[PDB]
């Protein structure tokens, strides 16, 4: 019950919660470049 | 007690012998008289008289 | 072992749900030969 | 009615008596609000709660007028949503036509047989 | 018999309460009046305007 | 009224994350005014 | 009605005024006896009063709820010996029984769900701080997070009704019918949570037990049958689905009636054991609400009535031997025949009411739930004895371990029993038979 | 302690009730008046008020109805209970052309 | 009555719970009737009652018929319902018993 | 915040700048607008006491001026395809227009910059940054008709601002984390009406009023320093902390109503799958509430006892208070509120 | 045993004031244009002073 329940829900959210955190640990460059990136695909498109 | 559990093989067979298993058999068991009961009241093959549990 | 019989009784009034009032001395005579009646007579005879 | 015209549901025949707490609610619960707001403040400072009765005499005008206040513009609000409804149902008799009604002896629908 | 101190007499609160509550439940059944005897179960012949209420 | 929250339970509040990795055992604190 | 809402209203002011703990149970015992007084209620809405009307079951449910609230002050001494704190926990109890009082007699579905959920944040409170166990962090949040992953989706279930028909009252939405699968399992997850499912049930032995006595009297007492409430409300229009996926809800309720009362022979806490003895008696309550007769519906209603005082009586019984003794371990409540033989008449008289029992109102609420689940089909007959064995094979367990048997060497000395104590289960048990005269009250709601 | 003191007990050594453990006041008063409260008032009172309650329910009236209903049907002989909730001729049954292919259950 | 108005409805659903009451209560005196036939006729309720059993069999089919299978909310329209889907099963496919 | 009277000046300037933002009646306006309220916002969020607050500010100009120049390029060229401000149907420069928003606002494909400058601030700059500057972002994002970009960030925001406020113990990056899930109701209300979004961000921006309050009064910036916090009596703490109560959305509380707005009038517009996924993440959000009320719903701690005055602001604490009531027991005023229909 | 002793004493001297003192009412047929009350619809000198005084009449609510 607890797996699939509430202890094992929590695991879960807390390893999503440490993995996500490894995001956050970069410089803004990589954002901006992802952002970057987001803009291309969308300017691509443009094109066809 | 969920410290020290973890998802074996024998915890699965526990598990599905213990509870899944009668709950499944019972509610097919469930599902198939209320189905072959109710087939027979749609149909009409029981008198008005002649039923069981009118509530009376 | 008296347990199972106050569960016979229950059963026994379920089944006498058929015939509606549970004073069965008015019918016994009248429904000896029913199957709802012989299922409550069963579960009666269960209990004591 | 034997018809479900659409005009008649939104135009007020006048026979809605409004309730006793109807249009005295606002300004009593803004005042109890505004005194409660001024003993919480009162709590939070560690005064006594009662102390300075100036601010909940305050408070609580200032309650009531706001809640008079506002009540009114919100009764000029749900007035202006009614003529509005009624303006467009008034302008398109086509997309909100009446509608017969109809008797349960018309319909025949669905018992859901329990047993 | 019962004991009560002087600290009884701050029970006279939920006695206003309790008032105020009747008071406005019957305001309530004042206004919730269109329907009476006018129904088809408790109705009334002509002439119900010169008869007293029912409730 | 029996139990109440210890310095052990506190501990677990007083890390620079709320669940610690490898990674981030080994950070300090921010200063506790901010600046 | 107003009346009562209004006198809670101007009860609110009690807390604060010091020494006054004992007063506002001698004032909420009498607006439950002006609550005696008004029942002149029939199956449909009376005391129309705005937004707030009264019928047969809410009044029932909000005389139980009175009742419960009055013996829970009675219960709780703990807080008035200790300075804990008598204001806040006055005031929660009063909020509380006013959001109850509130979500019982409400005449639609949505301000019963807005109270129904105001009414968990009291109980939160009352768990994480009167408690005395370090888990009451774990009690709280599962309860409220289970309650509240399965309520949330009600909301959006709730308003696509309103959408579909117009109306939020009861009467205009019981016209209706719906044919869908999403909105039936979104309004009656919910429920399904909120009284025990044996798969759903977590929260609860996880949550009476780290509770204090007046969580456990809020949770078992009037909090399981807010679910039974809703289910009540929501089944009237959802009829036709609910008959096409009933059949699981029923076997999964009477397997994990069997189940559970299986756990609980293997169970060392006399508060833990009552946690899941609750979960066995409205697993039959939930099996007997699916089938839609009137025999179902009137005695689920009889049950949870005559379920929400014996197993709020019970919590009260493990509570002063938890007090005197110093630990909830069945191994060391042991004999207590020869500790305190005047409450093991008590022990008795509520542990045979969990059960079928001669003159209490359990007894007539579960004949009238076997009738509906042996009509329902015959191979219920086989589960039902089963179920209805083990209950008393287990009910019978804590009784006997607890108050018969050699005693527990190594106890230390502990005070006798109060008054308080014997006139706090001497209410727990006199209304369970003193309503069966004018059953035909707590019973015929329809 | 002596024999004395335990023959004669003293009147400072009170044994509480269950409702307060600081005066013999608030012990008595408390006690007399919850006393008060759910035994002669919801108890026996509220019984007693339960008791001689009018028909809310109409189950008496369901009772004498009954009896005159069967005085006056089985008198006119059509039907100790009526099968039917309106009268046959008067239901408009639909004809086979209209209802098509529609779920008719019983 | 219209299928909008609800105030039609109300009074429906209250005279059909008060004709439910009072059909139950036909029931209840036609059942005690045999019960009284049973004690008074103590060697001989074999002949005597059986006047009494086939009013009070009759009596149970026609209950049956108005508000048997209705479950526990019975309305008005419900039972309605069911005698305009009984009485289009009774056209189309003779009696409930022997139908196709 | 008001050390200087050129920090008013600034605050003037910045709602002059985002008002011409939300009242121009086209899209180079707007960007003019959006420059102003950045000229005015690059010296708040800077001080000389604290380090981290210039490489914030460094952060918060390259993240704007990055959305801002993408925004000014997007709207050349629809206006060189199009040379109407409007749109007959919609395509990829609408896009371009509104990712380049969403970086201004802070949607989780592009929130990575949000709590990491919140990490070395003030509680004041945040009170500024949360509230004032969502204004200028959102108010142009109504004007976009295109959906699957909306239901994207409405579905990332819900389940990544709450999943990621996890592991945070500092109280900057939490609030930041739960105004990323705040954001995506507000998105969420963009694309049924335009005024349940302002039902929303006004209330969303009285309880961050309310919130920030508490933590810049007495000074809070850590969850462990919530336990050390010296309250003279212990039932005004834990009354005080019903904000996050409130904030997370429960029912006898403000702040079950916008979000209960955005319920009712999501269901009346047929969305009902991403109204349960963003249901199911926002109990995470109460649950990093309710760690916070760790600190407040036991009765009793183990306080560090050197401390035994509580010191705080008479004026500040004197409008947090009457915003702390009305927290809490606002949902009494819901019969004298008519902005709703 | 005190406070039932002093709940049926009042209780018992209002019982047999009512069935003695007062008694209870005869069935009888209508009077054509009477238009009888509630109270009036129940036979004990009790019931019929809590129907008229105390209790709401079932007119009222439906
Ligand atoms: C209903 C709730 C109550 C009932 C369920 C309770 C929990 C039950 C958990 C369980 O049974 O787990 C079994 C099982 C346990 O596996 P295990 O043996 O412990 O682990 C072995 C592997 O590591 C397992 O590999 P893995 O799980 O790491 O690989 C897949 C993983 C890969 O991802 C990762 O590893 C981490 C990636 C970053 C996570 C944080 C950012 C997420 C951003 C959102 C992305 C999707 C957005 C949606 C789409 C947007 C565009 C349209 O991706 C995901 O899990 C996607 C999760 C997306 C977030 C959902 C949040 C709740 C929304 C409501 O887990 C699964 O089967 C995983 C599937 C998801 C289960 C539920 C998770 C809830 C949180
Ligand atoms: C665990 C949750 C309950 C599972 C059992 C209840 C259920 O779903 O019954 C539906 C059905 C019940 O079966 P049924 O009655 O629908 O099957 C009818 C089959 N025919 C048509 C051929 C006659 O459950 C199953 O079929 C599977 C049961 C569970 C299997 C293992 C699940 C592990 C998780
Ligand atoms: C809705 C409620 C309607 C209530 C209508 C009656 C209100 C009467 C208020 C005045 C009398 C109160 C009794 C009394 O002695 O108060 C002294 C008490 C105690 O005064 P005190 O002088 O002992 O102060 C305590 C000491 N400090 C300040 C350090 C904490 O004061 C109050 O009760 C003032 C608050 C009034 C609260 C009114 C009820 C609503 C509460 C809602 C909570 C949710
Ligand atoms: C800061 C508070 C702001 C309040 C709302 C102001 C109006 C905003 C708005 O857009 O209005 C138009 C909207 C919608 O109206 P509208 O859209 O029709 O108006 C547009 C036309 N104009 C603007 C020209 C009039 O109205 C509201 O939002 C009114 C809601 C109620 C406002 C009052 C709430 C508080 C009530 C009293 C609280 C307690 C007082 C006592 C304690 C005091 C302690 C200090
Ligand atoms: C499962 C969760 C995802 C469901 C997604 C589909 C919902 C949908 O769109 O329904 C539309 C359908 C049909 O809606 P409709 O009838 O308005 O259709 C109108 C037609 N369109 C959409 C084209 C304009 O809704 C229903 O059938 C009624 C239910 C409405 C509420 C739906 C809530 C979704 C959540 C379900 C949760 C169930 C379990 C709850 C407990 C456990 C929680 C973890
Ligand atoms: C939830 C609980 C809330 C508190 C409840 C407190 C107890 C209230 C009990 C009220 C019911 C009651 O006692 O009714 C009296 C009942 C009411 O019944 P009655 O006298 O009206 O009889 C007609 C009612 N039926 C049809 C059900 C029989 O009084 C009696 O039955 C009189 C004899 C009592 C038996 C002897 C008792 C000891 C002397
Ligand atoms: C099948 C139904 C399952 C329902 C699960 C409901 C969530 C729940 O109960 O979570 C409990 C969890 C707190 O668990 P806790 O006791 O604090 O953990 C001890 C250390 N492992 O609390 C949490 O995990 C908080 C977050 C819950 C998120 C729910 C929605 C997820 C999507
Ligand atoms: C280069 C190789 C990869 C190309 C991938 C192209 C994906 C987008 C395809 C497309 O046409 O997307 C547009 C579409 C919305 O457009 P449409 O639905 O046609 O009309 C508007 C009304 N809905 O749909 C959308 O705008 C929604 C998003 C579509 C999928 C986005 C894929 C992102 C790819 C990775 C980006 C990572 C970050 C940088
Ligand atoms: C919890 C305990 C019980 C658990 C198990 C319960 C099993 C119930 C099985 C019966 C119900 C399902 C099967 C029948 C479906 C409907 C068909 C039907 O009506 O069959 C009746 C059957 C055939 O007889 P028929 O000719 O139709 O008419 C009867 C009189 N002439 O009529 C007969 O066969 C007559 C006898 C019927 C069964 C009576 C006994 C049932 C109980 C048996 C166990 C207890 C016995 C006593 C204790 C022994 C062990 C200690
Ligand atoms: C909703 C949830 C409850 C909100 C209010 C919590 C009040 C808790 C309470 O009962 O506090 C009692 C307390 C006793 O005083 P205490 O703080 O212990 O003094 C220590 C001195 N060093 O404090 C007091 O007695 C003084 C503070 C009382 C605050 C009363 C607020 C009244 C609000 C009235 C309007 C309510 C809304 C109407 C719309
Ligand atoms: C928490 C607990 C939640 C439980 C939720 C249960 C939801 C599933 C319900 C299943 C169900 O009722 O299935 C009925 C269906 C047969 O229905 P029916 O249409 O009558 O059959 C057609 C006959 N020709 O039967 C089926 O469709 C069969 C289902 C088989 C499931 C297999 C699962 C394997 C794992």
């Amino acid at each position: 019950s607890e797996y699939f329940g509430g202890q094992h829900l929590y695991q879960k959210l807390s390893m999503y919660s440490k993995t996500l955190f490894l995001m956050h640990n970069n410089s803004l460059k990589i954002y901006l470049l992802l952002f970057v990136f987001w803009i291309l695909i969308l300017l691509i498109l443009l094109f066809l | 007690n969920y410290e020290h559990f973890k998802p074996t093989g024998k915890s699965f067979r526990t598990g599905l012998f213990a509870v899944v298993l009668p709950i499944a058999l019972y509610a097919w068991a469930l599902k198939a008289e209320r189905d072959g009961r109710e087939e027979k009241y749609r149909t009409g093959q029981v008198a008005y008289k002649d039923r069981q549990f009118k509530f009376i | 072992s008296n347990r199972i019989g106050d569960v016979a009784l229950l059963l026994s009034i379920a089944w006498m749900l058929n015939y509606g009032s549970w004073n069965y001395i008015f019918y016994l005579e009248i429904m000896q030969n029913e199957f709802e009646m012989l299922m409550i007579g069963s579960l009666v005879m269960l209990a004591a | 009615s034997a018809v479900n015209d659409p005009l008649e549901l939104l135009t007020n025949k006048g026979t809605h008596e409004p309730s006793f707490l109807s249009p005295i609610w606002n300004p009593i619960a803004c005042g109890v609000a505004g005194v409660g707001a001024a003993i919480f403040i009162n709590w939070g400072f560690r005064k006594p709660v009662f102390s300075g009765i100036q601010k909940h005499i305050a408070f609580g005008a200032i309650g009531v007028g706001a809640g008079a206040y506002f009540d009114q513009k919100r009764n000029e609000y749900l007035a202006k949503r009614d003529a509005v409804l009624r303006h467009y149902i008034e302008l398109h008799p086509d997309d909100f036509p009446v509608k017969e009604r109809k008797t349960y002896g018309q319909v025949l629908e669905s018992w859901v047989p329990v047993r | 018999v019962l004991g009560l101190d002087k600290r009884a007499l701050w029970g006279a609160l939920p006695l206003l309460g309790f008032a105020i509550g009747h008071f406005l439940d019957k305001k309530e059944t004042e206004r919730m009046t269109m329907f009476r005897d006018k129904s088809a179960l408790y109705g009334r012949p002509a002439g119900s305007e010169g008869k007293a209420p029912s409730w | 009224a029996k139990w109440y929250p210890d310095p052990e339970f506190m501990k677990q509040f007083s890390g620079p994350v709320m669940y610690p990795d490898e990674v981030t055992s080994l950070w300090t604190v921010p200063p506790w005014n901010s600046k | 009605m107003l009346k009562i809402i209004f006198f809670l209203l101007f009860l609110i002011p009690f807390c604060f005024i010091n020494n006054m703990y004992w007063m506002v149970q001698i004032m909420m015992f009498f607006i439950s006896f002006i609550f005696l007084l008004m029942n002149n209620f029939m199956n449909y809405w009376s005391e129309i009063s705005y937004f707030l009307g009264c019928d047969m079951l809410s009044y029932g449910l909000i005389l139980l709820s009175l009742w419960i609230c009055s013996l829970m002050l009675l219960a709780s001494e703990m807080i008035n010996k200790h300075n804990n704190y008598k204001n806040l926990f006055l005031l929660n109890i009063i909020i509380l029984l006013l959001l109850l009082i509130l979500t019982f007699s409400s005449m639609s579905l949505f301000m019963f769900y807005l109270f129904f959920e105001s009414s968990l944040i009291p109980t939160l409170f009352l768990i994480l701080g009167w408690g005395y166990q370090p888990e009451r962090l774990q009690a709280g949040l599962y309860l409220l997070f289970y309650t509240l992953l399965v309520s949330l989706p009600m909301l959006i279930g709730i308003f696509y009704v309103m959408n579909k028909i117009g109306s939020m009252n009861f009467y205009l939405m019981n016209n209706f019918m719906f044919n869908y699968d999403l909105l039936y399992f979104c309004l009656l997850c919910a429920f399904l949570v909120k009284m025990p499912m044996f798969l759903v049930h977590l929260w609860l032995p996880k949550a009476h037990v780290e509770a204090p006595v007046s969580g456990s009297m809020i949770l078992a007492g009037i909090m399981l049958k807010l679910g039974g409430y809703g289910m009540l409300r929501v089944i009237s229009f959802l009829q036709l689905m609910n008959l096409k996926y009933s059949f699981v809800w029923i076997s999964i309720s009477l397997v994990g009636g069997v189940l559970v009362s299986l756990v609980c022979l293997r169970q060392t806490d006399l508060k833990a054991l009552i946690a899941y003895s609750s979960v066995a008696h409205m697993g039959i309550v939930l099996s007997g609400l699916l089938t839609m007769t009137y025999w179902g519906l009137c005695g689920s209603y009889t049950l949870m009535i005559a379920h929400g005082l014996c197993s709020s009586g019970l919590f009260c019984l493990a509570n002063v031997s938890y007090e005197r003794l110093g630990s909830r371990s069945m191994l060391i409540n042991k004999g207590l025949l020869n500790f305190m033989p005047s409450m093991t008449l008590w022990w008795f008289l509520l542990s045979s009411a969990n059960m079928a029992a001669p003159p209490t109102l359990n007894l007539l609420g579960e004949i009238s739930l076997l009738n509906s689940i042996v009509s329902w089909s015959w191979i219920s007959m086989i589960l039902l004895s089963f179920l209805s064995f083990f209950s008393a094979a287990y009910t019978l367990y804590l009784y006997s371990f607890s108050q018969h048997g050699k005693l527990f060497s190594g106890v230390y000395s502990f005070s006798s029993g109060k008054i308080r104590e014997y006139l706090l289960m001497l209410l727990h048990w006199l209304p369970l038979n003193l309503l069966i005269l004018k059953s035909e009250s707590f019973m015929l709601w329809l | 302690l002596t024999t004395e003191d335990f023959a004669n007990p003293s009147p400072k050594n009170w044994q509480s009730y269950g409702f307060d453990y600081k005066d013999q006041v608030e012990d008595r008063k408390a006690t007399k008046s919850t006393f008060f409260v759910t035994v002669t008032l919801c108890l026996v009172w509220g019984s007693f008020y339960w008791a001689y309650l009018p028909d809310t329910q109409f189950r008496n009236w369901a009772q004498r109805e009954g009896f005159l209903e069967l005085r006056r049907r089985e008198l006119a002989g059509v039907d100790l209970v009526s099968p039917n909730y309106v009268d046959p001729a008067s239901i408009t049954l639909p004809s086979d052309e209209d209802l098509g292919d529609t779920e008719i259950i019983i | 009555c219209y299928t909008d108005d609800a105030v039609c409805r109300f009074e429906a659903d209250q005279q059909f719970r008060r004709d439910r009451m009072v059909d139950n209560e036909i029931v209840n005196i036609l059942r005690q009737r045999f019960e009284d036939c049973t004690l008074y006729e103590a060697p001989d309720h074999m002949v005597k009652c059986r006047p009494l059993m086939d009013q009070y069999e009759k009596a149970t089919e026609n209950w049956f018929i108005k508000y048997g299978d209705l479950g526990g909310y019975a309305n008005a329209k419900t039972a309605y319902m069911k005698q305009k889907h009984r009485l289009i099963w009774e056209r189309r496919h003779g009696p409930v018993g022997s139908g196709m | 915040m008001f050390n200087n009277s050129s920090k008013i000046l600034f605050i003037t300037i910045m709602i002059i700048g985002t008002l011409i933002t939300v009242t121009s009646n086209s899209w180079l306006g707007a960007w003019m607008g959006l420059e102003i309220n950045l000229l005015s916002f690059i010296p708040l969020l800077s001080d000389n006491n604290n380090l981290m607050s210039t490489e914030a500010s460094l952060k918060y100009f390259l993240t704007q001026v990055l959305a801002s120049t993408v925004l000014l390029f997007s709207s050349i060229l629809l206006m060189l395809k199009n040379n109407m401000n409007n749109e007959i149907n919609e395509s990829f420069t609408s896009m371009i227009i509104m990712s380049a928003l969403l970086l201004k606002s802070g949607a989780a494909p592009f929130h990575f910059w949000f709590p990491n400058m919140m990490e070395g601030l003030t509680w004041m700059n945040a009170l500024m940054l949360m509230t004032w500057q969502k204004i200028a972002p959102l108010m142009l994002i109504s004007y976009l008709n295109i959906k699957y970009l909306l239901l994207i960030s409405v579905i990332l925001s819900v389940i990544i601002g709450a999943i990621g406020g996890l592991n945070q113990t500092s109280l900057r990056k939490l609030m930041a984390f739960s105004s990323i899930n705040h954001l995506g109701w507000m998105l969420s209300s963009l694309m049924i009406s335009e005024s349940i979004w302002l039902i929303y961000f006004f209330f969303y921006s009285f309880l961050s009023f309310v919130l920030t309050f508490m933590f810049n009064i007495f000074k809070l910036f850590h969850l462990n320093q919530l336990f050390s916090w010296f309250v003279n009596s212990k039932i005004l703490k834990f009354t005080l902390f019903m904000n996050f109560l409130s904030l997370g959305g429960l029912p006898p509380f403000l702040g079950f109503l916008p979000k209960w707005l955005v319920i009712q009038q999501l269901t009346l517009c047929n969305q009902y799958f991403m109204l349960t996924l963003m249901m199911m993440s926002t109990l995470i959000t109460l649950f990093f509430y309710l760690r916070i009320c760790y600190s407040a719903f036991m009765m009793n701690y183990f306080e560090n006892n050197w401390i035994m005055k509580m010191n705080m602001n008479s004026i500040n604490y004197n409008m947090y208070m009457i915003m702390t009531f009305f927290s809490i027991f606002g949902l009494f005023l819901i019969s004298l509120f008519y902005f709703m229909f | 045993h005190f406070y039932v002793m002093l709940g049926v004493i009042p209780v018992t001297a209002l019982v047999l004031y009512a069935n003695i003192f007062v008694g209870p009412a005869q069935l009888a047929e209508i009077p054509e244009g009477y238009e009888p009350k509630h109270w009036e619809y129940e036979k004990h000198p009790i019931s019929r002073f809590i129907s008229r005084y105390i209790l709401n009449s079932d007119q009222q609510n439906y």
